[PDB]
């Protein structure tokens, strides 16, 4: 039951009590993901318009 | 209309409970995956406790205490008794036990041999038994070499504990036996002891000079009915009930089952369950638990009671299924979900 | 500002749409001249969703009245609130559609559709952020059914990313005008399966039975049936017309109610339904029991024959939201066998403080149930009884249609029935 | 002094953000107009509170905050609310139509068109900082914006601010206050794509806050206002160390050092006590032992779960009010002899304690009563994995039928991203089990 790293100031204090010792995607790759999903939306809408054109 | 699900089809006890619940016309059984239930008769292994108590407007209750395995595992029980101050290592009602991991895997090998060598040098009885939870796999021997070598041939954790060489032998027959007590703990953590126990007796004479033939040393109902030749000779199905056993203790020993044995049993049950109460209590939990336990005791020739093990999913004697299962419904299920005596239980009072 | 454009087509569509605007105009405090005279700011909070604001603080419904004959719309213009509609939003022809889907969809309707789309485009161009469209129409006639589904197809082509919503009156032999209604309904249902996001199925037989058995109306009229539709349309749109975060806009409602794109046909319900004991206060348990009772639903389908994929409930009036949650949870937990278990928490509840006119409180029910297949089964059976003998087909082939188009509409609806069946098991 | 920028995304983030900054102002004595009489350095300074507030020459203290929502109704509340004067228009970003509870709509469709604008507004705040630490990001799991746009924003922040820490305050979905059926989908999708970009995430389960409001505050049907004021008290207790003089958790880096030894397991459980109703006649003030003991009761945890059946990796005790170290150690000793507290064998069995003498501030007219002392315990338990299990199970039930999947595919997302995200969660649950169970 040891108390360590006691630091005190006008507004409070802090300390540590020990009970027992122990035993990314680049900017380029993010743009491609966004543009790839945008392309799949454009393809699906094109097929819808093509279906409506028939 | 209350709702419940069944997730253990192999449970004889809760099959009857489920049968009784439906007989009231006030309980409805749902598919085993329907989360809108009031009561779960859960599976034995890997019960998803984390998914309970998150259904708005449903008080949910399960028939298992999360964490009670500490009591119902051979190795776990040994560790709990040796490490819990409430039970202490000097606990006088639990046989000297040691956890032994096979060498192909802490471990108490050296500690066991030290106590073993002490008995061998002091001319004392030095017969130990080795067992585990992954058994139907038991070996009884007086040589430590055979006990440790038998565990290494296996691959699961084992326990070596002292073998009660001076058991209480029924007469006529000169035969061993064990006592099974059923204990129900409700959501409020009341400890109810079923008034009816069963002595699972051996139909063979106890022989202390031959631990090779294990039919007269192991009182398991399956071993007596498979390898014993006197099964059902003295009592039906090698099952003597408390009425007969009490009358015996009066005729032969001039004492009663309550005084000589039942006080020690009640004390042991309380000690074990009160010990783990802080770790498994569901008092302030988002769901509630109850559970049925099967305690197994051994009685020696001095009328001292010893705890053998605790079973978390026990079965019941055929003659007692109706009474006990109805009791489970009254005190464990209807106490939380009431329906629109002379209790069959003995309340073991205690401090929470 | 999430504007919705309203369209009403044909006799049924215009008569039901007229009453709809009559009801919600009263709720929002808009009088027959478009002037606001309410006493609560909640009325104007979301007023721009269905009304445009003109000069002088006038509120003009964002509604487009379409028909192939002038008769029904002349009545609307001469009706109670007839003067509130934008005069330029009346688009009509003179020929009529003769209860013929082909005339509304391929011949007469085609000649008039472009002028309707000019009005739609005009209303959309003034919307800050258009949510989508809602259409009222019947499926058994020619204009609302044939030209209605034609409008939907062309609206989707011009606004592919907007939500398309319909209130569709399904025909019934018990409340029937002509024998060809199963033909017109089967042809429309296929169009709806493809080009709408949400369709409220309103069965005229359910409306009839409610008027006769529950409301104790000896001889129901179309007016009586439309009173039910009005009250129901006001209930299901309460989420859109007042402050709230549940089913707040059309797309969010669709995302919570439609798990599969073709299964977007809902059974609506309303409570109370009291015969004239009409002053009795109705408790929350009573509102909930009735709202889920089949006798209070308007698709003429028994919910206990299928399973609910999703449910949306709306309670109106000053009441205990605590007691609302309790009774709703009681219905789900006491009948969870009728709710699919593979869509967790698929029953959503919403409260609104403003009750309907002349009611302390009410409840509107919106269910996506597989039981709706019974409705399409009935239609399919009536279709095949005539089509197997090619009866009355000449009315359609005379308008350029071929028998193959009927066979395909038949298969498409039987596929829809099969699709519901697989999710009911 | 080093600055912290707060980012609020979606309805949940914005409304919680609004409640927090209200509390921050009452705590630091800042008026609704931004003036702070106690600040004797006009137009500048490097005080602790300056980590969250900048200053104008006129003496206005302006939050270092950005509010983002794909729909204007919630952020319009801030523009005309009590603290409309604190923020300037550049800090409030709103679109015209929301993500419709659709992760793919917030992440791909709408997120792609607004991400560069949001980054620009953040850059303007970053350019005012002499030494920016990182970001605090508030959002829900269930909303389409909170889930979908947050994950995109976190990806870009790791690119544009590689060396900066990022903490989360995430709202875990609860059916009692939700009308969206697809929220398990959104939750798992956003956790998968945010996991590698978040250094420390504080999850708050609306179910927990809801029950605390009904049980302790005697609110029969809590509203978002009730929930958010309680949540902002807990948030305030967590960020106090960055805004006040002290030595524990003085910068975002210390949060990870003291709470997250393993980077993937970065979800500390928050527990708060006491929560007392203001409508009460008058409450007996609880002691250090009683409020500390309360930190090990499931009823006051931000996520309902059983820490008795997990293993601790770290534990901070954050006290506010009349508390001296002597009483903290006394109550801790007593709790060890009664409670089930098992640490992982590769971590010390200890507690980091911080004490701020200023008792919790309560918003006038709010639901919480003034208390002489309070504590917030931050513990990294494997028990919080119960929450992932619950969520992943609901995911499995719907995805097995592909229910609602078409809404996501229709916005440009591939179906494979469902299973990809689910498999990441399955690995996450396995990590918790390897650390916690024997
Ligand atoms: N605690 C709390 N939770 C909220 C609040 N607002 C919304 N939520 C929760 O957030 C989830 C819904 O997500 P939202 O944040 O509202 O949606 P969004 O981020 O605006 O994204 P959109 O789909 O575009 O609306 C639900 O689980 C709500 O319970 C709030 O103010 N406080
Ligand atoms: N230390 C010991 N001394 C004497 N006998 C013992 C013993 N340990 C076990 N036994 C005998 O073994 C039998 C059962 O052993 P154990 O209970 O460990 O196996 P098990 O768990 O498969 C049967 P159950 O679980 O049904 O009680 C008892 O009847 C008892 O007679
Ligand atoms: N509920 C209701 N149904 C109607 C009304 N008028 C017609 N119908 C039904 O609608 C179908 C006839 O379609 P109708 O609208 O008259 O044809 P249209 O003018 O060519 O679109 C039949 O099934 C009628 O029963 C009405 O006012 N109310
Ligand atoms: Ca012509
Ligand atoms: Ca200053
Ligand atoms: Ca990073
Ligand atoms: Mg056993
Ligand atoms: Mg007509
Ligand atoms: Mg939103």
């Amino acid at each position: 039951m040891e108390v360590i790293e006691l630091n005190k100031c006008t507004s409070g204090q802090s300390f540590e009590v020990i009970l027992k010792p122990p035993s990314d995607p680049s900017l380029e790759e993010i743009q491609k993901k966004l543009e790839a999903a945008e392309e799949r939306r454009k393809y699906q809408e094109a097929e819808l318009l093509k279906h409506l054109a028939e | 209309m209350y709702t419940f699900v069944v997730r253990d089809e192999n449970s004889s006890v809760y099959a009857e409970v489920s049968r009784l619940l439906l007989a009231t016309g006030q309980w409805k059984r749902l598919r085993k995956d329907n989360p809108r239930f009031n009561l779960m008769l859960g599976e034995r292994n890997r019960l998803p406790f984390g998914r309970l108590g998150h259904e708005p407007g449903l008080v949910q209750l399960v028939n298992y205490y999360r964490g009670a395995d500490k009591l119902c595992r051979k190795a776990s029980l040994v560790k709990l008794i040796k490490t819990s101050p409430e039970l202490s290592e000097s606990c006088t009602w639990f046989p000297e036990s040691y956890v032994i991991y096979p060498t192909n895997l802490t471990d108490e090998r050296e500690v066991f041999l030290a106590a073993y060598n002490r008995r061998r040098e002091g001319r004392e009885g030095n017969v130990w038994i080795a067992k585990s939870s992954a058994g139907a796999g038991i070996l009884i021997s007086s040589e430590a070499s055979e006990l440790l070598d038998f565990i290494d041939e296996q691959g699961q954790v084992h326990v070596i504990q002292k073998y009660l060489e001076k058991p209480l032998l029924l007469e006529p027959g000169h035969r061993k036996f064990d006592i099974r007590s059923w204990v129900l703990v409700d959501h409020l953590y009341n400890i109810y002891l079923y008034r009816e126990g069963v002595l699972r007796t051996s139909s063979e004479p106890y022989n202390s000079a031959n631990f090779q033939d294990k039919t007269c040393h192991l009182t398991n109902h399956c071993i007596q009915k498979e390898y014993s030749k006197n099964y059902g000779r003295y009592e039906e199905g090698n099952e003597m009930f408390f009425e007969e056993f009490n009358q015996y203790l009066m005729d032969a020993l001039n004492t009663t089952l309550e005084n000589s044995i039942l006080l020690q049993i009640k004390h042991i049950i309380r000690s074990c369950l009160m010990c783990i109460e802080p770790a498994i209590s569901t008092k302030h939990l988002h769901y509630q638990s109850f559970q049925l336990f099967g305690f197994d005791f051994m009685v020696d020739e001095e009328l001292k009671v010893w705890l053998i093990e605790v079973n978390g999913a026990p079965a019941c004697a055929q003659k007692l299924y109706a009474e006990l299962c109805q009791g489970i419904v009254d005190v464990a299920i209807s106490s939380v979900f009431p329906l629109a005596p002379t209790s069959i239980f003995i309340k073991l009072h205690h401090h929470h | 500002m999430r504007e919705i454009v309203h369209i009403q087509a044909g006799q049924c569509g215009n008569q039901i749409g007229a009453k709809f605007w009559e009801v919600i105009s009263d709720e929002h405090g808009i009088d027959p001249t478009g002037s606001y005279h309410g006493d609560s700011d909640l009325q104007l909070e979301r007023i721009n969703v269905y009304y445009n604001e003109a000069t002088g603080n006038k509120y003009v419904p964002r509604a487009i009245l379409v028909d192939l004959e002038p008769g029904t719309m002349d009545s609307v213009r001469s009706g109670p609130f007839g003067q509130i509609f934008r005069p330029d939003n009346f688009v009509f022809g003179q020929s009529g559609a003769g209860n013929n889907w082909a005339k509304g969809h391929y011949t007469e309707g085609a000649e008039l559709v472009d002028s309707v789309l000019d009005v739609v485009r005009k209303e959309s161009e003034s919307c800050d952020c258009l949510q989508g469209f809602q259409l009222t129409h019947s499926l058994g006639g020619g204009t609302g059914s044939g030209m209605g589904t034609l409008l939907i197809s062309k609206i989707r082509e011009e606004y592919p990313d907007r939500i398309m919503n319909t209130f569709s009156v399904m025909p019934s032999p018990k409340v029937s005008d002509t024998v060809v209604e199963p033909y017109n309904a089967t042809l429309s249902v296929h169009q709806l399966v493809e080009n709408t996001d949400e369709t409220y199925c309103i069965d005229n037989e359910a409306l009839y039975d409610i008027c006769f058995r529950t409301l104790k109306l000896t001889t129901p009229t179309y007016g009586d049936l439309n009173h039910l539709v009005s009250a129901t349309m006001s209930g299901v749109t309460t989420c859109l017309r007042f402050p709230g975060q549940l089913n707040a806009d059309l797309r969010k409602l669709a995302v919570n109610m439609v798990p599969f794109p073709r299964l977007h046909f809902f059974m609506p319900g309303f409570a109370p339904l009291t015969s004239r004991q009409q002053y009795r206060a109705l408790t929350v348990p009573e509102l909930t029991q009735q709202m889920f009772d089949s006798k209070n639903m308007m698709a003429a389908c028994d919910p206990r024959h299928g399973r609910y994929l999703t449910v949306a409930a709306i309670f109106r009036g000053r009441m205990s939201m605590k007691e609302v949650d309790e009774q709703m949870l009681n219905v789900q937990n006491k009948n969870s066998s009728y709710f699919v278990e593979w869509i967790p928490n698929n029953v959503k509840t919403a409260v609104c403080d403003i009750p309907p006119r002349g009611l302390k409180m009410s409840a509107t029910f919106i269910g996506n149930s597989t039981a709706i297949q019974e409705l399409f089964k009935r239609i399919s059976e009536q279709f095949t009884a005539m089509f197997r003998r090619k009866a009355f087909l000449h009315w359609y082939t005379g308008e350029g249609m071929d028998e193959m188009e009927f066979t395909e509409a038949e298969s498409n609806m039987n596929d829809l029935v099969s699709e519901y069946q697989q999710y009911q098991d | 002094m080093r600055e912290c920028i707060s980012i609020h995304v979606g309805q949940a983030g914005v409304q919680i953000g609004n409640a927090c900054w209200e509390l921050y102002c009452l705590e630091h004595g800042i008026q609704p107009d931004g003036q702070m009489p106690s600040d004797k350095t006009i137009g500048g300074g490097d005080d602790s509170f300056n980590t969250f507030f900048s200053e104008t020459g006129a003496g206005k203290h302006v939050p270092r905050a950005v509010f983002v929502d794909l729909e204007p109704t919630v952020i319009d509340e801030v523009r005309t609310g009590t603290y409309r004067q604190l923020f300037h228009p550049e800090q409030l970003i709103t679109g015209k139509e929301d993500a419709a509870n659709n992760y793919a709509r917030g992440h791909y469709t709408i997120g792609k068109e607004i991400i560069d604008l949001v980054l620009d507004r953040i850059r303007k705040l970053a350019d005012q900082c002499t030494g920016l630490q990182g970001f605090l990001v508030f959002h829900s799991f269930g909303g389409g914006t909170g889930s979908g746009f947050t994950s995109l924003l976190m990806e870009r922040l790791s690119v544009d601010y590689g060396k900066k820490s990022k903490l989360e305050f995430s709202i875990y979905p609860a059916p009692q206050v939700s009308t969206a059926v697809v929220e398990p989908y959104n939750s798992i999708l956003t956790t998968h794509t945010t996991l590698e970009h978040s250094d420390c995430a504080f999850m708050v389960d609306n179910e927990a806050i809801y029950d605390i409001c009904r049980r302790n505050l005697d609110i029969e049907r809590p509203t978002y206002t009730n929930l958010n004021r309680l949540i902002s008290q807990i948030v305030s207790s967590i960020t106090a160390s960055l805004r006040f003089d002290g030595a524990l958790n003085v910068d975002l880096t210390e949060f990870q050092t003291n709470l997250v030894p393993y980077p993937r397991i970065h979800f500390p459980l928050a527990t708060y006590a006491p929560v007392i109703s203001a409508e009460k006649a008058y409450h007996e003030q609880l002691s250090v032992a009683e409020i500390t003991n309360a930190c090990f009761e499931p009823a006051n945890q931000m996520v309902k779960c059983d820490p008795r059946h997990g293993k601790y990796m770290a534990c901070c005790l954050l006290y506010r009010g009349d508390v001296v170290p002597k009483d903290v150690n006394a109550a801790i000793a007593t709790i060890k002899t009664k409670r089930s507290i098992q640490f992982v064998d590769w971590c010390p069995t200890g507690f980091k304690v911080g004490i701020n003498y200023q008792p919790p501030t309560v918003v006038p007219g709010g639901d919480l009563a003034k208390v002489q002392r309070a504590v917030c315990m931050l513990s990294n338990t494997t028990a919080i994995a119960e929450a992932w299990a619950r969520l992943d199970h609901k995911f499995d039930l719907m995805y097995a039928k592909r229910a609602f999947v078409h809404w996501y595919v229709g916005e440009g997302m591939e179906e494979g991203e469902f299973s990809e995200a689910r498999e990441d969660m399955a690995a996450l649950e396995k990590d918790y089990e390897e650390v916690g169970v024997d």
